[PDB]
């Protein structure tokens, strides 16, 4: 993705790291985010999390 | 006049119980301060009292 800014082309990346502080399943509520690993969809347990 | 009565008292929410080898994981969620105490059912009995 270039961007020119004062006819002059800017290459940003690719990132040296593809690290991510997110795993592959999260739970989001307001403004904070969780790495939960949540109950799937019609599996969830009485006084539980879903 | 002071009379003996009864009186009625909640009981806590079953905790999320998990078995493991010669083990047993509970996962507590109290509304209230709530007392647990455990002990063996041996000679040893090891009576332990947390709030």
């Amino acid at each position: 993705h270039a961007v020119t800014v004062k006819d002059a082309k800017f290459i940003v990346g690719p990132m040296s790291s593809a690290w991510t502080p997110f795993d592959n399943k999260i739970v989001v509520y307001k403004g904070d985010v969780y790495n939960m690993d949540y109950p799937p969809f019609g599996a969830g347990r009485p006084g539980q999390f879903g | 006049p002071l009379a003996n009565v009864t009186c009625r008292v909640p009981k806590a929410r079953n905790p999320t119980v998990t078995y493991g080898k010669n083990q047993v994981i509970m996962l507590l969620y109290p509304d209230h301060p709530t007392l647990l105490s455990y002990r063996n059912m041996g000679e040893e009995p090891n009576y332990q009292e947390e709030w």
